[PDB]
């Protein structure tokens, strides 16, 4: 599965704001498996932070982003979003683009691809 | 030339040096043969440069310098007689060593012999 | 399967050269003949009957 | 030699010690014939793309499916190959592959699979458990879809029975799923199956377009329907068309024919091959090894040695021996001394001499060596018979002996070897 | 009946030059008896070349003049439950459609007059019922060397040696443009290969391919035999016999010698 | 295995009584000069030349 | 040998069901060899699951099958089960009760005798 | 190291690491007592043809 994942977005928010990154597939792909976003905090592990089925019907939200976050695909572009809300002190963390390999999710760690950093601050 | 057969005929011993010795022996003496039949003169005698002797006419067994081989025209219809692949042989380890003696050399020792007979009768053969 | 194939190998050359050898030696009684016959016959004359 | 020869001293005389064999610098792949074929875009680059209730079966054949070009064909695609992974399949060639291509949903990209359910799983395309081949799956929104309203493509909504593995089926009689029969009229208890696909702009990810190729082989007694190099004179491992082996691959000029490929000899060795690519006949031979002997003039006289690679031209691969090529090593005689090529090999560490003497070591083709001082050192002489003399023959000369010489000369001869008596018993089992 | 010397072909695509080989694959023994089935549109009736079993394959050699004989068909059964193999000739096609054809059919005359201006493909022999599984073929230039014989002193002895090993189809055409006797002369030409073809299946039963429609000069015979009359096909059969083909430098095969014929042969 | 080492073993006995049998034949014919010598070039005088 | 086997059961099971399969043997052989399944994963190799010594002495289980597969031999009617506890819903294979023909199984690769393949797929 | 022979004394010097005495043979013409490092000679069996 030579799936091609491109990264972008970050910078820098208020408690409270907002965002939008976008992630996407291309090259060839072992099957349509299923996109997701994690979170790994300097230090921390990569935790489950939104799962979505490809198709835009199946989606997660984890306790923390309840609420909070939202997850949504475009329908022209082949991107899918990623919003955050209300961000206390602790949530200053590593965001890499995720990818699920696999059909359905199982647990939080089986992967196949992984994205790079991004360092998200929270500033008036 | 495989390394993993290579090793096993190793655990046969000398049963292969025995060979490269056995055929050594033959390569050798076939060297002897050769020096036996014709190095049985110690100097080289060359005829005289006139070849009247006395009315026997020997050109056809004297060497011929007219040939760019020095042989004569017996012996060169003996050569062109006998038919003597090669390689073949050379790519499997079959390689097939010279003589020590020449074409040249073998035919350079019968002219000895051949000249001697002719201007020394058998004398030259019990001494000088 | 390579002892099978060494063995049939390594005999068909012991016979070659045990092939050889008695042919080398025919050889040498011929170049033993050759070289009396070059000693008697030629560097002198022979008494010897045919 | 003093461990072939099993001897701390050795003395005067040439001993045969090892053998010298060239290796293979390089190796040629050479099999193409240069030949391509095969188009795939009757199968992926076609505009129109038949439906699923309407998938086609082109088996691609005698021409090559060369999957570079197919690797990267769209943007994203599910290459969900099956029995092996695509990359590995590339040089995978497989007898009768049978390319299937249709298109299906997006949503129903999870009922699209070996042994799925549904109105498009069961009732369009059933893929067997034991399923062989890949299965290729893009989106053609821009192609499929029409922002109008694409209700001229259709997916089928019900049929009766699942297919039998790689089976076809359009059938598209009213269905009837109560008692009162159709009478050749839609209406109760009648149903069309074909359903028209839901193809909008406004339409979400689920129902979007995306076609599905499913490419399967079935490995038979057929042709895999489903890689060179270049080479000179230097002696490398040649495969042209899968002839296998190592040799010389030196310019050839005997006249092939044209069907002749693999040229032979008298002996089972492939004496030549014609080029496939090139269609020129290429000439093999074997790579120059020979045996490797050492012109010793004795320990006791001096270490100083020279060697004989036997039956080689090295004019060529020994006397351009470069580091460490030549097998007994010291590389320091690349050059050496001075190298004489022979009829029988050539010597190095050896200079030869206009001036002939007695043979004292025997090397062959009438060459001898020796070791005579110039200053010891090794030389290669020319053998020398005899001293050349003439004898003043004359019609009236004799000439006749006034004194003799009483030499009394050995002769030596073997008459009994040892005797000797075996036992197997006591030999074979201790 | 008197294959005196033809039949040889080249067993492999192997270049000798000057050597004296040994083969041991399946040849035309020599000074074998070749059937003459010599062969007679007047009718559908009265069936002029009937099957033969293509046993370790057979060698056919034909002297028609430019269309008589067009193809052959081959199988098991020439039916729909087997595999049917098409090497018809076309005017410039020798697809080798091994569909399996339902039935062999026979040249459908579309009257009883047949050849005055036709000459396009229409109408034809049709004996490919239409069928399901129509494999691979090797459209290409006509094997069948249609040649444009002339000059007299002529007759193409299209000797074709067909052969299946392991499944793979080998053909074997040498058409002789040079003078024959009677019908086979005491020559020597080797077969060359023409088309390597793979189609792995049975081939057990073979027959000709009459595709006329002409009734264009062919004799009448009416017996089954062995002898050398004029022949719409001569068939022979290929036996486990070795050889001993020699080799020019060319590598033409000049000569060869069969190993069992006779004792001086052997 | 002991059958394995037994052909070995046998065939290493086997090829030194023909290496001897070669070699005896060689020395019989050395044997047969030397006896020939005697008789003529001690017993007698020889004409035969060299 | 000639060696005839009777294998049968199977069903529908589901994520986290389980098997009690069966399969009889008759036919003389040449020893005493091994019962047993090999299961090709649908579209995969033949790989062996579970052997049982015919004197029932040895037990074999592999990692695919650990803690989900256990195999014994009926000591009534000679019909050797394949009972199982929690089978997972990746196991929609056909399996083949094949039969080494051997008292010990050095390599499973060689299979003297083999069976016939019971088709389970494993959905709710 | 298992064989058979006349357990003699043996005049030799086994430097002490050298346990397998040996000649230029397979023969272990030599030993050395694994537990005395007394070196004794070995002789095989006084056997011959009759
Ligand atoms: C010795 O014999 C040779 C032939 O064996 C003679 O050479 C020939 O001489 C005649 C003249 O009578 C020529 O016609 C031939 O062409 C010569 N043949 C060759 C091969 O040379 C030679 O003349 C004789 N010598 C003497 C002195 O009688
Ligand atoms: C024949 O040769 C012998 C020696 O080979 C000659 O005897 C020698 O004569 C010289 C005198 O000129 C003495 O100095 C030597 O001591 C003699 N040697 C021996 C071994 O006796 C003999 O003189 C020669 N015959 C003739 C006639 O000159
Ligand atoms: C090894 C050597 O010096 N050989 C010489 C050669 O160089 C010279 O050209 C020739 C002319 O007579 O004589 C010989
Ligand atoms: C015995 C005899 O005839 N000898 C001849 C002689 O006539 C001639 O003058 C001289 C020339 O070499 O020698 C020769
Ligand atoms: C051995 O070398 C010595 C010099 O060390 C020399 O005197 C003797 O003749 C040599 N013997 C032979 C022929 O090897
Ligand atoms: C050996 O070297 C090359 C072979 O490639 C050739 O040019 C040369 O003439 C050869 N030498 C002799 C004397 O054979
Ligand atoms: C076969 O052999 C002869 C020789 O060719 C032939 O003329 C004759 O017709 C045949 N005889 C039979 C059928 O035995
Ligand atoms: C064979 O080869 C020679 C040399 O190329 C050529 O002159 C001759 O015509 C050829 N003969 C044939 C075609 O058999």
């Amino acid at each position: 599965s030579a799936v091609q994942l491109q990264a972008s977005g970050g910078g820098f928010v208020q408690p409270g704001g907002s965002l939008r990154l976008s992630c996407a597939a291309s090259g060839w792909a072992e099957t349509f498996g299923h996109m997701g976003w994690f979170r790994q905090a300097p230090g921390k592990e990569r935790e489950f932070v939104s799962a979505i089925d490809w198709w835009d019907t199946v989606h997660y939200y984890a306790d923390s982003v309840k609420g909070r976050f939202t997850i949504s695909r475009d329908n022209s572009k082949n991107t899918v979003y990623l919003q955050m809300n209300s961000l206390r002190a602790e949530d200053t963390a590593t965001y890499y683009c995720a990818y699920w390999d696999m059909d359905y999710l199982q647990n939080s760690i089986p992967v196949d691809y992984w994205g790079q950093g991004t360092q998200v601050t929270v500033s008036s | 030339d495989s390394t993993e057969c290579s090793n096993l005929l190793l655990q046969y011993g000398s049963f292969c040096t025995q060979l490269k010795r056995a055929l050594t022996g033959i390569a050798v003496e076939q060297d002897k043969n050769t020096q036996e039949v014709f190095a049985q003169v110690k100097q080289i005698y060359k005829t005289p440069p006139i070849k009247y002797f006395g009315g026997f006419n020997f050109s056809q067994i004297l060497p011929d310098p007219s040939k760019p081989s020095k042989r004569s025209p017996i012996e060169d219809l003996l050569f062109n007689k006998v038919t003597l692949l090669i390689c073949a042989q050379k790519f499997n380890g079959l390689t097939v060593l010279p003589p020590l003696l020449t074409d040249e050399m073998i035919a350079q020792y019968t002219s000895a012999l051949l000249a001697g007979t002719i201007t020394s009768g058998w004398t030259f053969g019990a001494g000088p | 399967q390579i002892d099978r194939l060494i063995t049939g190998r390594l005999q068909s050359l012991q016979t070659y050269v045990t092939q050889q050898l008695i042919r080398a030696a025919e050889i040498r009684a011929s170049a033993n003949l050759a070289a009396t016959k070059m000693s008697e016959c030629v560097l002198g004359q022979s008494k010897r009957v045919d | 030699t003093k461990c072939t020869l099993k001897s701390f001293t050795v003395e005067k005389g040439i001993y045969q010690t090892s053998n010298f064999r060239v290796q293979p610098t390089e190796s040629i792949v050479r099999f193409p014939n240069i030949t391509n074929l095969c188009p795939f875009d009757e199968v992926f680059n076609a505009t129109r793309f038949a439906s699923v209730y309407a998938w086609n079966r082109k088996r691609i054949s005698n021409c090559v499916a060369d999957y570079s070009v197919l690797y990267n064909f769209a943007p994203f695609f599910a290459f969900k190959c099956y029995g092996v992974s695509p990359t590995k399949l590339n040089d995978l060639c497989f007898t009768n592959v049978y390319a299937d291509s249709f298109v299906i949903r997006g949503n129903e990209v999870s009922q699209i699979a070996p042994g799925q359910t549904g109105n498009i799983a069961d009732y369009n395309y059933k893929l067997p458990d034991d399923f062989t081949g890949c299965v290729i799956a893009w989106n053609s929104n821009k192609l499929d879809s029409k922002v109008g309203g694409n209700y001229n493509y259709r997916y089928r909504l019900f049929r009766k029975s699942n297919l039998k593995p790689f089976e076809r089926d359009i059938s598209t009689e009213i269905y009837q799923a109560g008692n009162k029969p159709c009478n050749g009229v839609a209406g109760v208890n009648c149903y069309f199956p074909l359903q028209s696909y839901g193809f909008r702009p406004t339409y979400g990810v689920g129902h979007q377009p995306y076609r599905v190729v499913v490419l399967s082989f079935e490995l038979l007694h057929a042709p895999a329907t489903v890689s060179t190099n270049l080479v000179k004179n230097k002696c490398v491992n040649f495969n042209f068309n899968g002839l296998t082996g190592t040799g010389v691959l030196t310019e050839s000029n005997k006249k092939f024919l044209p069907f002749q490929q693999f040229g032979r000899d008298i002996a089972d060795t492939t004496d030549a091959v014609r080029d496939p690519q090139t269609l020129e006949i290429l000439d093999i031979t074997p790579c120059s090894f020979g045996g490797v002997s050492v012109i010793t003039p004795g320990t006791n006289t001096s270490n100083q040695v020279a060697v004989l690679y036997q039956g080689v031209n090295c004019t060529e691969v020994p006397v351009a021996i470069h580091a460490d090529q030549l097998t007994p090593t010291w590389r320091v005689y690349s050059t050496g001394s001075n190298v004489f090529q022979t009829r029988a090999g050539c010597l190095i560490g050896a200079e030869y001499v206009n001036s002939s003497y007695e043979c004292d070591i025997p090397i062959g083709a009438g060459i001898c060596a020796s070791y005579q001082t110039q200053s010891q050192s090794i030389i290669a002489y020319t053998m020398s018979l005899g001293a050349e003399n003439s004898v003043a023959y004359s019609n009236n000369s004799i000439a006749i002996p006034t004194n003799f010489t009483i030499s009394v000369t050995t002769e030596i001869l073997p008459v009994s070897m040892t005797k000797t008596s075996v036992d197997c018993t006591m030999y074979i089992c201790g | 009946t008197n294959s005196f010397t033809r039949g040889v072909y080249y067993p492999d695509k192997v270049f000798r030059s000057s050597v004296l080989h040994s083969t041991q694959d399946l040849f035309l023994p020599f000074f074998s008896n070749v059937t003459w089935f010599h062969a007679i549109t007047n009718g559908t009736k009265r069936f002029d070349n009937p099957v033969l079993p293509f046993n370790d394959g057979v060698y056919f050699a034909s002297t028609e003049k430019s269309n008589i004989i067009r193809g052959w068909i081959f199988g098991t059964t020439l039916d729909s439950k087997t595999q049917s193999l098409l090497i018809v000739n076309n005017a410039t096609n020798v697809v080798i459609k091994v569909c399996e054809f339902q039935f062999c059919n026979d040249p459908f005359l579309d009257v009883y007059y047949h050849k005055n201006n036709k000459s396009w493909m229409e109408s034809e022999f049709r004996v490919y019922s239409s069928a399901n599984n129509c494999t691979f073929e090797y459209v290409s230039q006509p094997f069948l060397m249609d040649l444009e014989g002339k000059q007299g002193n002529f007759k193409n002895l299209r000797e074709f040696v067909f052969k299946n090993i392991d499944g793979y189809f080998k053909i074997y055409s040498k058409h002789t443009p040079i003078n024959l006797g009677r019908d086979l002369p005491q020559g020597f030409s080797a077969l060359e290969p023409l088309v390597d073809l793979p189609i792995g299946i049975n081939i057990t039963r073979f027959q000709t391919l009459l595709a006329l429609h002409r009734s264009y000069l062919t004799p009448g015979d009416s017996s089954s035999g062995w002898t050398a009359g004029a022949a719409a096909y001569y068939v022979g059969y290929l036996q486990p016999r070795t050889f001993l083909l020699k080799y020019n430098e060319n590598g033409t095969i000049t000569d060869a010698v069969d190993c069992a014929l006779d004792p001086l042969s052997e």
